């Protein structure tokens, strides 16, 4: 196929990133250079931009960081394409994460909303604020949470109704940072009505995590009512996210499938390919092991010196 | 000229009796003459052809439709044959579009042409019809008919989504890229034997993300809720799973990245970001080859396969080369080239030791079929004023006792050089495709 | 050298594998016969007992998943449908 891009610009990009190992000073001269040089819309040049910022935010220089970040906004809405350019701001935004700054990490967040309101971008700025959304989730803030999620809900009405046909993609974020407001909290209440509300819209193509963190309450609601079934393939999918991603929370979501399979009166093993194999012989997990095996054997003797040992 | 004689004709009819007659005086006269006069003149001159109704549809007379719609509707049975005659000419119009004879037609376009001719009948459709119900089922009942008829159009018609999203140029704002493709899969409802279209659409998907990345994200997302909405599980969840690989890939490496910063990699492992997929989503290539690995690669894989069984234990890893890429720094500038993980282990011999052949990278490399030589002559064969592995006896053909060597290429003057000729003829045509279809 | 590789995005693929196990519904192994082929039919002559593959990529015995077929056709672990994407190991 092939398509000329650029033989200077490419030269002069690379040459201030071989520069970048020297002096910064010199070579963020350079790299201002290229942007100067750049003159038709930069793919390179923001590629320079991408580098200064993580450039500058090793050498703590904010100040411009940001304000080339808005040219960055600008310069996402113009010719770089949407994967490119979300995946090198998310990778900005995690960069930005690196540090402790939290009032710049909200500057800069909130710097980068109304951009991407601006360029009727709400795509990105629905996953900057469940970006945001999942960091507060983390240290337990809910006065922005709330705002965010009504703002989320307030993108996702079609006017007269309250949810859109292919915004069940972003109602899945949504609810997702609504599942982990109210596991905090415990309101069952509010739990069933998020469970009820998610099901019949958020038929979508969800992120693994999501979608477990969704079945993982839907197996709690499902077997605080007394539905096993429910539960138990709740806490499948739940469990099989989980192996996919590699969120922490799989072995424990797997000692709930285990419960919740051993409550439906099955002699079905819920180990088998699903599992792993190694996961049978964890040491966390090999104390429900124990319990399975007793509990096809039905040795109740067993099982009871099991419950009081561990 | 007819059609605005008769309605002043009416008018002046109607307004005579209401106001030099008595009071109702309308109803016994009005539907006996509509009747006859509509009835007679529409079938006589739509033979005649002199800017009937089909002409009349053909240049795009708005105000033509619209009288005729507003003048037919009193008298029944009046609409019933100007959809049977709509009908008739988009048939007309379907096949002279569907044909197959003669081979040498862009798939795009064709559809694209076919777009604009959905678009241009919903347009007269919305601005003379009034959005009539038996319009709308007439058109949606033909649109059913012409559609499938070939054979070859399944193939076709996934490579015009391909098109749309390797490149959005045509049409930057996304509200355009987004209505050529949402009308599009209208087009697909009317598609009997989905089986074969699904195995092409599986196929197509897979090429669309293994050779280049940057595609769209937010909208690639979007084209799959919409694809869930009309298609159903089976064939479709095997794709939706295959882009949530893609997220479990990097998810995997944000862990992956967390051991990079916990612990240094040395020289064995400077810059790697390999990627992690699960093969019940995503197909095999053509054969999951078994080729040698450069020593540098060779330990960083070494690396990642013993962090994966040991942090990550309960599955093994399975190498392969038909897939990725590469930075190769090169050494006057230090101008870094690519390699889609094609060329690695051919470089790396050449490192190793120059002046090789064909039979040397046969014989101690253990490397696959043609393949080979399709990936070869991706540096030899077919390369402009930028070549980066030259050889002496200069031809088209491979040969068995040739030797290589190499270019500085200042033309080609980039520090990160890339050799977009990989694919050339990978997907050829003929040679043992046929038959094994 | 001439030539140095700094950068590599290889693509590792991982598939589960040693599956064998236990085929739940029988409880004697993923292979070896069943309880409908060890307890059940004594001449076992002209015989299978081959491995049924799902959708959900779970594994069972092809007589123990079409018996347990008769009743119940939601794959007891989970709640999908169990399409039948393979027999045999
Ligand atoms: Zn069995
Ligand atoms: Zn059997
Ligand atoms: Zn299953």
């Amino acid at each position: 196929s092939n398509s000329e891009p650029n033989v200077d610009l490419e030269n002069q990009y690379y040459n201030s990133k071989a520069l970048k190992e020297d002096d910064p000073k010199a070579a963020l001269s350079s790299f201002q250079k290229v942007l100067e040089l750049e003159g038709e819309k930069g793919e390179w040049g923001f590629k320079a931009l991408k580098q200064m910022i993580k450039i500058n935010f090793k050498l703590t220089n904010f100040p411009e960081m940001m304000n080339r970040y808005k040219q960055l906004l600008t310069y996402i809405r113009s010719a770089v394409t949407r994967n490119y350019s979300e995946k090198s701001i998310n990778s900005i935004l995690d960069y930005i994460s690196t540090s402790k700054q939290m009032d710049l990490l909200q500057e800069f967040y909130e710097t980068t909303l109304e951009a991407l309101k601006d360029a009727k971008n709400d795509r990105l700025w629905f996953k900057t604020n469940t970006k945001l959304g999942k960091l507060y989730l983390e240290r337990e803030e809910y006065g922005k949470l709330q705002k965010i999620l009504r703002q989320l809900h307030q993108s996702c009405q079609t006017d007269d109704g309250e949810d859109d046909l292919k915004k069940g993609t972003q109602l899945l974020e949504i609810y997702a940072l609504e599942i982990q407001m109210y596991t905090a909290q415990k309101n069952n209440k509010k739990l069933k009505a998020l469970y009820e509300q998610s099901l019949h819209i958020k038929s979508a193509i969800p992120h693994p995590l999501i979608m477990g963190v969704i079945r993982e309450c839907g197996g709690k609601m499902h077997l605080r009512e007394g539905e096993f079934e429910k539960a138990h393939t709740d806490f499948f999918e739940a469990f099989k996210n989980y192996d996919e991603s590699g969120s922490p929370r799989r072995t424990t979501c797997l000692k709930y499938l285990v419960l919740a399979n051993m409550l439906m009166k099955s002699g079905i093993n819920p180990f088998d390919s699903q599992e792993a194999k190694p996961y049978k012989n964890d040491p966390e997990i090999l104390a429900m092991t124990n319990l399975v095996s007793a509990y096809q054997n039905n040795d109740i003797t067993e099982f009871e010196k099991i419950l009081k040992t561990n | 000229v007819y059609i605005k004689k008769v309605e002043a004709r009416i008018n002046e009819e109607i307004e005579r009796v209401m106001h030099c007659l008595d009071k109702s005086t309308e109803e016994p006269i009005v539907k006996v003459v509509e009747r006859e006069l509509i009835s007679k003149h529409m079938k006589t001159i739509v033979e005649m052809e002199n800017s009937g109704l089909v002409h009349m549809l053909k240049n795009g007379k708005t105000e033509d439709l619209g009288c005729m719609y507003k003048l037919f509707s009193r008298v029944p049975n009046g609409l019933k044959t100007m959809c049977e005659c709509m009908s008739s000419y988009l048939r007309e119009q379907g096949k002279a579009l569907v044909s197959e004879e003669g081979e040498g037609k862009n798939p795009v376009d064709y559809i694209q042409g076919l777009l604009d001719l959905k678009s241009r009948f919903d347009r007269f459709l919305l601005e003379s019809f009034n959005n009539d119900r038996l319009f709308k089922q007439t058109i949606a009942g033909d649109f059913e008919y012409f559609l499938n008829l070939n054979s070859r159009s399944p193939e076709y018609l996934s490579l015009f989504i391909d098109d749309k999203l390797k490149k959005g140029v045509k049409g930057l704002t996304e509200q355009e890229v987004e209505t050529i493709l949402d009308k599009a899969m209208v087009l697909f409802r009317f598609m009997q034997e989905k089986d074969v279209f699904e195995r092409y659409y599986k196929q197509h998907l897979a090429r669309r993300l293994l050779t280049n990345k940057s595609v769209s994200d937010d909208s690639e997302k979007n084209m799959i809720s919409k694809l869930k909405t009309e298609c159903g599980c089976q064939f479709t969840s095997k794709l939706e799973g295959m882009f949530r690989d893609m997220s479990i890939s990097n998810t995997t490496m944000d862990e992956f990245r967390q051991h990079l910063q916990a612990t240094g990699v040395s020289l064995g492992g400077v810059d790697l970001t390999v990627r992690v997929l699960t093969t019940g989503y995503w197909p095999t290539q053509s054969a999951t080859p078994k080729c040698n690995i450069p020593p540098a690669p060779r330990h960083a894989f070494e690396i990642f396969r013993r962090f994966y069984l040991a942090k990550h234990s309960g599955r093994q890893l399975t190498l392969q080369h038909h897939m990725g890429s590469a930075d190769l720094n090169a050494t006057t500038r230090k101008h870094i080239l690519q390699v889609s993980t094609f060329q690695m282990t051919i470089l790396m011999l050449f490192n190793n030791r120059e002046k090789y052949t064909f039979e040397e990278i046969q014989q101690e490399t253990d490397i696959p079929e043609r393949e080979l030589v399709r990936a070869l002559q991706s540096l030899a064969c077919g390369k402009p004023t930028q070549r980066v592995l030259t050889k002496e006896p200069k031809s088209k053909e491979i040969e068995n006792g040739h030797i290589f060597t190499v270019n500085d290429q200042f033309t080609s003057k980039l520090h990160r050089v890339k050799i977009q000729t990989v694919a050339a003829k990978q997907g050829e045509s003929d040679p043992e495709r046929k038959e094994t279809r | 050298k001439r030539f140095e590789v700094k950068k590599w995005n290889a693509v590792a693929l991982w598939a589960w594998d040693i599956v064998v196990d236990n085929c739940a519904i029988c409880r004697n192994h993923i292979m070896d016969l069943c309880i409908e082929c060890q307890a059940n039919q004594a001449s076992a002559t002209s015989e299978e007992c081959t491995v049924a593959w799902g959708v959900c990529n779970h594994a069972f015995h092809f007589h123990c998943i079409s018996r347990w077929l008769k009743t119940r056709q939601v794959c007891p672990l989970d709640n999908r449908e169990w399409e039948f994407q393979k027999y045999g190991h």
